[PDB]
């Protein structure tokens, strides 16, 4: 589960990754 | 009354010509389909086609095709069955029938 | 004992017309049946009012002027009409139906009498009475036809979704 | 003559509107065949009144009913396609449109209003006869308007029956708010010009591609407005096979007198389209229209609501029995 | 004299139960006051069965087992059972409904009688009697509440095309 | 136990199966909040039913019947949200689907029978924790499953039923059929990882955005299949308010659980959208969510099929009602 | 009425025009 690490924060925020 | 009237009976030559007339009086052919049926001695009334006295377009049965040639004229209220090549075979009651082109074939009018 | 006998009879007829409020057609036809033997009629039509008009389909279907001949009379003035001699005809008995407030809502027509030369001035009091349960049962049964057609149309869309 | 006239708005205008349920109207595969006149006109009250427009512009019961009446007795009853019935079956399909389609909520009350007024009046007085034919037989129509003649003409109807007494359903709204709902309807009844939905979709199929097409834009929005009106305008294409099949047997015939004419007073052929004896090249000449004009745009308006898209469903699916036919 | 009696008063329960094939719920109390009446109990409660178990709702709703109890076995064995004593208790009539074939669709039973020592085994053709008329109404009211529920659905659905 | 299991068996397959129009699951804004268990259970009999695949593919009533009950015995029902009526919710919006936004059209009969089967299973005894807890808790099944951990789970589960006697509801198809069927099924399951969604969304964004997306596209199809799961897995947000109310109710009790476990067992603090606390926050946390999920999703899906707009529409109504309730 | 006359023969075979 890697993405840009800008997204991050919004990924973890909600349920994901 | 509506009426077709048919020319005299006529008595060709094998291999000749002939050209039968049907005229209209009491009406008008435009918004009819004038159809032609043919009735041989001791047989039924066999259909030979129609025509659009309005667009001059005509519709003959293969048994026919070369040997009729249908043609009108609404001004004088009159359509035309032309025979050419005759032969024996060819000799009948001719009739002119008429029905309103949008019917899909009563035929109201005789001759 | 005939008296006790024409309620045997109505509650009979009252339990067979309200066994068909499914169809208005069945229905319409148990009215005439029953109306028929009740009254001993040759012959019973309905007509059921249909805005400004009679509509005894009763099978084909006969439209005709809601106040026009004996139906229209009766039809338009919501009360009884019996007739001795008419003038195989004779005489006819002919009622209004009216729903629930008073409303004639169709009309039925007995016509010649079995076994007589009209219609009892009794036959009148037990046509009234029988058509109470004719009003009553008409009322609902197309009231609930209505309903029907329209909730199947209803899905009829539906089932497009 | 005028007096079946008047007791139809005694019984009509006090009549119950029944739901838009029990009116099956709120469905793309809605059919009309087996309704009544009174009962059609029913539909359309239920029509302004579930889109609010009743209740928004204090229209009066009496007032509308008058109107839709009006319209109605304005339609040719011996003409075979474009009678009552095509305006009728287009605004529910409009109103369909609004609703299932869900675009009412796209879009101002004033616009609401506009299409439904024109969906219904779009084609008055129509003549059953092409803009086409009317210019080459120099009709005084053709002389009186310059292009989209007939669709000028539908227009300069609706417009007269508004005026008239006791019709003016729009009464109520603000002079501003008159003057520009007559502005949309204008330019939406000249919209269903075949000619302006061709000379125009070109730009509307492009902003739909490139996704880029936007509602909010305001010209975005009325060239979409014509696009919209045109899709309902010939919705009846987008039937279950058995209406399709029946509607198209009326368009036929229309046609087909339409060619009569062209060859008895204009003694020119006819396109093969409304050539009567050509009859059995009809499920081609469906099939290549179809192609040419119809799937094209039903699946744009999908692109822009998804829940469109029955009305695209319905007309590849008649394609597909045109097709087959057109092989015999 | 009394036979002739019960019949225009069954006459008039066809008739009043007939008028409520609206509401099962409405018709379920109507069963409930003339079953009461007719045989004059202090008390009737109806149990319809609902698959296998006995449902009286008469408001809340009382669930129990198909075939427990007094319920329970006339619902079971489908014949009707009268008690003198049944050890403000008493006597208590109960009866089954079944529908057109002969199927057990629902049970009553009445409770103590007034001014009486128990049921009069008149009071049990009267109310085997009364009992038809249940059965013949429950039966197509119910029948008529499926419909009426299904086709709604059906348009809830509609209206959102 | 095993005797109310059974004789559930008796009782649901000797009932008839009401129509679909009598279930309403035809419509985009059905509700299950009153149906029984054994109503639901019967919805999807109707489901197959009208979907052909209980004529295509040889199913006997008495199998699948055993088999429907036995998924529904597989959810757990002390778990909030990701109980049977998730399962049966989406599978109900699948169906919707493919008949009201007509897609079944689109595709093959072994997709859409895959898509049903994967849609009723896509959560198989979802113990009410996400894929993140599971890995950061060093569960047994993180060492089992590599990515997609819940979602691989889930597919075992599924394929222990499909393999269970009497259960074998695709006994009837070829082993090529099944070979297939199966690999599609294991695809779309898997698509209902979020991470999986949003790793692969973007691709499917661009081919809408420049009109070049196009199903006959062996790759684009199967791409679009994973997108339709992700839409009808979470249509939930795309109900009515009332119902979108109350099950919003729901996901928010199973994550505070959740965020509890987080700081009971694992002692970490929660995301605010798990921990109970911040409750108060829970509209915004929902705005934000279906801004980054959802409306980006659902416009995507009527650009391909327009009949589908219902699920664009009543997804930015609730945004809409959860901005509003955000600001108090 | 003026369009491409390449247009021109589909856009007359159907009524448009
Ligand atoms: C002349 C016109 C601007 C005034 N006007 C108007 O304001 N409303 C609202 C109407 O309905 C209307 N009908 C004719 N004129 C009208
Ligand atoms: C203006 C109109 C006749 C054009 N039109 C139409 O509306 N429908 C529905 C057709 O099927 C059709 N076929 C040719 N033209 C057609
Ligand atoms: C092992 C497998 C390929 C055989 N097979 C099969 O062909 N069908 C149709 C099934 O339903 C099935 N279930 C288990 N194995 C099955
Ligand atoms: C996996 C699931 C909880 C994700 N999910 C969801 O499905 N729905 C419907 C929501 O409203 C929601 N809000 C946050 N996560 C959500």
């Amino acid at each position: 589960e890697a993405f840009n690490h800008l997204e991050l924060h919004e990924l973890a925020q909600y349920g994901i990754i | 009354e509506v009426q077709l009237q048919q020319s005299g009976a006529e008595v060709v030559r094998s291999g000749a010509s002939v050209k039968l007339s049907c005229t209209a009086s009491g009406f008008n052919i435009k918004d009819y389909y004038i159809h032609w049926v043919k009735q041989r001695p001791e047989k039924g009334l066999e259909w030979i086609g129609w025509i659009d006295p309005e667009i001059g377009d005509t519709e003959y049965v293969p048994k026919f095709q070369g040997k009729a040639t249908m043609t009108a004229d609404t001004s004088s209220n009159t359509a035309y069955l032309q025979l050419s090549s005759l032969t024996s075979e060819d000799t009948a009651v001719y009739y002119c029938n008429a029905g309103h082109d949008y019917d899909r074939g009563r035929f109201p009018y005789w001759g | 004992q005939k008296l006790k006998c024409e309620c045997q009879a109505l509650l009979q007829v009252a339990k067979n017309l309200f066994t068909h409020l499914d169809d208005v057609s069945v229905l319409l036809q148990e009215i005439i049946t029953e109306a028929r033997n009740l009254s001993n009629a040759e012959i019973c039509s309905v007509f059921l009012l249909d805005q400004n008009e009679l509509v005894a389909k009763v099978s084909y279907e006969i439209r005709i002027p809601a106040d026009q001949g004996i139906a229209g009379h009766v039809a338009t003035t919501g009360q009884i009409l019996n007739i001795p001699d008419a003038y195989r005809t004779r005489n006819i008995l002919c009622f209004p139906i009216k729903n629930e407030n008073q409303e004639v809502i169709g009309v039925a027509e007995l016509v010649n009498k079995i076994n007589g030369p009209w219609f009892s001035k009794f036959d009148e009091d037990l046509a009234t009475a029988f058509s109470i349960y004719c009003g009553i049962s008409i009322a609902h049964s197309l009231l609930y036809k209505k309903v029907n057609e329209a909730q199947y149309r209803s899905h009829l869309a539906n089932e497009m979704m | 003559s005028h007096m079946e006239e008047t007791r139809e708005l005694q019984s009509l205008a006090a009549a119950v509107v029944p739901s838009a349920q029990t009116l099956k109207i709120t469905d793309f595969s809605f059919s009309d065949f087996e309704l009544s006149d009174l009962e059609t006109a029913l539909c359309t009250i239920r029509m302004f009144t579930d889109l609010n427009l009743v209740q928004n512009f204090q229209m009066k019961h009496e007032v509308l009913c008058r109107w839709i009446l009006s319209v109605k007795k304005n339609y040719r009853k011996n003409v075979a396609y474009h009678n009552w019935r095509h305006a009728f079956n287009t605004a529910q399909c409009m109103f369909a449109a609004l609703k299932a389609g869900k675009i009412q909520n796209k879009l101002t009350d004033l616009e609401i209003l506009a299409l439904l007024i024109a969906a219904l009046s779009h084609d008055l007085d129509h003549r059953g006869v092409n803009n086409s034919y009317i210019q080459r037989s120099e009709h005084p129509l053709a002389q009186l308007y310059c292009h989209s003649i007939m669709e000028h003409h539908h227009f300069d109807q609706c417009l007269m029956i508004l005026n008239s007494p006791g019709n003016q359903i729009l009464s109520g709204l603000s002079i501003e708010e008159y003057k520009t709902t007559l502005k949309i309807i204008k330019q939406a009844i000249l919209a269903t010009d075949l000619a302006l939905y061709i000379k125009r979709r070109g730009e509307f199929f492009e902003l739909i591609r490139k996704n880029q097409f936007n509602l909010e834009d305001p010209h975005q929005k009325e060239l979409f407005l014509a696009m919209l009106m045109t899709a309902c305008d010939l919705s009846a294409i987008t039937k279950p096979w058995p209406i399709q099949q029946r509607i198209a047997e009326l368009v036929a015939t229309e046609f087909w007198e339409q060619g009569d004419l062209e060859r008895t007073v204009l003694q020119q052929q006819p396109i093969p389209m409304m050539d009567r004896n050509k009859r059995d090249e009809l499920p081609k000449l469906q099939v290549g229209f179809i192609d040419f004009v119809c799937t094209q745009l039903y699946e744009a308006l999908t692109h822009v609501s998804e829940d469109c898209f029955p009305l695209l469903d319905g007309c590849r699916k008649n394609r597909q029995k045109w097709q087959a036919l057109a092989e015999q």
